[PDB]
């Protein structure tokens, strides 16, 4: 009972520690995505109103 | 029947015996026997779901 406590323990931490900043990390290329999208169709909207 | 001397000298055997008893043979006895039992109730108390 002691070593398989230690080994979930382990297993059951170390994976839910790697893949929450995993999928914060994909949050933020979902952010780099939308910020850029965002900067891209601002610019794009500027142009066509100007040329408007 | 015969009131003889053999009664006082049993009774020192008696005494003597019960005495050396209760200093060396019962406390390291029960002391060795109740500590095992003690590492096996501690192995119920140890028992990964917690």
């Amino acid at each position: 009972d002691l070593d398989l406590a230690k080994a979930s323990a382990t297993d059951q931490l170390k994976k839910a520690k790697a893949e929450a900043q995993v999928i914060i990390e994909q949050a933020n290329k979902r952010r780099s995505q939308i910020l850029d999208e965002a900067k891209a169709e601002a610019e794009q909207e500027r142009t066509k109103i100007v040329a408007q | 029947m015969n009131l003889n001397a053999t009664i006082l000298g049993q009774a020192i055997a008696f005494v003597l015996f019960v005495l050396f008893c209760m200093k060396y043979v019962w406390p390291p006895l029960m002391a060795a026997i109740e500590k095992r039992q003690k590492e096996i109730a501690d192995g119920l108390a140890s028992a990964a779901h917690k």
